């Protein structure tokens, strides 16, 4: 037998998540690669990224902390 | 290991741009192991991308330190939890002195629930629990470099992840009641992914059924390691295609509404057949108030076929189904949904997702190792409402 019934509760919603509750991350260790402008500059990439609005973009990982800021960089 | 690097104004602009352009909302991660000698935070690097981003006019939400349980392993320097949350409200005071005063912040971005980890987590949220918007933590299944085909598919390995969620409640319970909880790191294997497992068809099993007990237990958020980069566990690839985890996360956006429900099966056996049910996303067009969306993972070898209780045993029914695209099946990069295979129309267009309408009354086809959703239409429930 292969047949499922399935239990259904509707009477209220057990919780709200956000209209953001599927997200996602760029891993700081991205902004390391040489071409790091070429690649978030990606007509298609940012396609793809619309398609998952609205979310979150977390900008962190590992090297979130090896990470120092310079404002006289080029 | 790890060493310092440093970044630029461009590469700030380019993120800022690639999230801004795309309609995503920007967190970033500050440095929290620049410390003074008496082990505080050292403030004054974040200050100057504070003063950078507030002159530019961009709106960014903050986190401050990644995986802080680590930091001995990575850098032998150890920080306890009241320390960190000292540093947090420190940040909370540069924010406020900004010119996003209202800015959001986040944290503490520790890995899952083991016992030191919680402990570092409980004294975290008595010290700096005030001053953040929600609580982050990070969560694997497996290590990337031993993950196989069958822990993939195992549903005793996707049960742990209850546990891990149960505990992280238990330490924000006991500390700040009623604060927002989100998974801010998350994905199948840590170490960068399993190679031709974490970006395959067969990674949609751990990623939909994490979505459906986050949203049934009470996470609010959920972040996905990565979007794009070096890790297989990407959603797109290093020649911008998508793989089949993208297109699932496209349909659940599509489909799937904020106003989470509960589905169970009967039987006594509740392990392979996986079952999750939410209020139809209002925003989709073809859908009504009212309207319900389950969501279902078959991990059995054979095909399952699903009765809906009354009073919407006899609704119609829109299926949509995802299959991997052969010849590779479950160790594909391609998918099909209903039978036609999912592709970007060009550089600029999605296609559309096309669902495949049941016949009222019904039972719902699952076939073996796959995964579909199914809009219940004109279902009326008034919670969704
Ligand atoms: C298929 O899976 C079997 C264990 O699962 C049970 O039996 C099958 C036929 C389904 O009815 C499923 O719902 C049950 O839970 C294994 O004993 C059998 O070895 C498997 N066959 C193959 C070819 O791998
Ligand atoms: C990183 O830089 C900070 C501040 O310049 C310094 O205190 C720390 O020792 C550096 N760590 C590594 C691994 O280079
Ligand atoms: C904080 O770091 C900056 C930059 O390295 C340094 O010049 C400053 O003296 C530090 N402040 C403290 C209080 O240690
Ligand atoms: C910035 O973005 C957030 C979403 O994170 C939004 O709700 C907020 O109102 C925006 N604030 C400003 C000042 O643009
Ligand atoms: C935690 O660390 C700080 C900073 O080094 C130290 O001053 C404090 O006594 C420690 N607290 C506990 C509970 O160990
Ligand atoms: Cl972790
Ligand atoms: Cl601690
Ligand atoms: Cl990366």
């Amino acid at each position: 037998q292969d047949v499922v019934d399935l239990d259904f509760f509707t009477q209220e919603p057990l919780h709200l998540v956000s209209p953001s509750f599927l997200s996602v991350t760029i891993d700081a260790n991205l902004a390391t690669d040489p071409r790091f402008l070429i690649l978030l500059g990606s007509p298609k990439l940012r396609t793809l990224a619309r398609g998952l609005s609205p979310a979150y973009l977390r900008f962190g990982g590992t090297k979130t902390d090896f990470l120092i800021f310079d404002p006289k960089k080029e | 290991k790890f060493k310092n690097s440093t970044y630029s104004r461009s590469s700030v602009d380019v993120l800022y741009t690639f999230a801004n352009c795309s309609g995503l909302d920007l967190i970033f991660g500050l440095n929290a192991l620049l410390r003074t000698a008496d082990l505080q935070w050292n403030s004054s690097n974040a200050q100057l991308l504070l003063d950078y981003c507030s002159s530019k006019g961009y709106n960014i939400s903050w986190e401050l330190g990644n995986e802080p349980n680590s930091f001995l392993k990575k850098a032998d320097i150890f920080i306890n939890g009241s320390q960190l949350g000292e540093d947090f409200i420190q940040l909370h005071k540069l924010l406020r002195k900004s010119t996003f005063k209202n800015a959001k912040l986040y944290g503490p971005d520790v890995g899952q629930p083991r016992r030191k980890t919680a402990k570092m987590l409980k004294s975290f949220l008595k010290a700096g629990g005030e001053v953040i918007d929600s609580v982050t933590w990070h969560h694997y299944y497996l290590n990337g470099r031993t993950a196989t085909r069958e822990d993939f598919l195992n549903p005793d390995v996707l049960d742990i992840f209850i546990s891990s969620v149960q505990k992280v409640f238990q330490v924000v319970e006991s500390t700040r009641p009623g604060k927002k909880v989100w998974l801010g790191e998350t994905s199948s294997a840590y170490g960068g992914g399993a190679p031709l497992l974490s970006d395959t068809f067969a990674a949609g099993f751990m990623w939909l059924d994490k979505l459906g007990l986050s949203a049934r237990m009470g996470i609010e958020v959920v972040m996905r390691q990565v979007f794009f980069g070096a890790g297989n566990y990407h959603l797109v690839d290093e020649n911008f295609d998508p793989l089949p985890d993208y297109w699932l996360s496209l349909l659940f956006k599509k489909l799937v509404g904020t106003k989470v429900l509960m589905a169970s099966v009967q039987g006594s056996k509740r392990r392979k057949l996986r079952v999750y049910l939410h209020c139809t996303n209002t925003d989709n067009p073809r859908y009504k108030e009212g309207d319900l969306t389950l969501y279902a993972i078959n991990l059995h070898n054979v095909t399952k076929y699903l009765r809906l209780p009354y009073p919407f045993s006899n609704k119609q029914v829109d299926k949509y189904l995802l299959r991997p695209l052969g010849p590779h099946g479950l160790l594909s990069k391609s998918v099909q949904l209903n039978g036609l295979t999912l592709k970007m129309v060009d550089d600029q267009t999605l296609p559309p997702l096309m669902e495949k309408p049941l016949r009222p009354g019904s039972s719902l086809g699952l076939p073996a190792f796959s995964y579909s959703f199914f809009v219940i239409r004109n279902a009326k429930v008034a919670a969704c409402i």
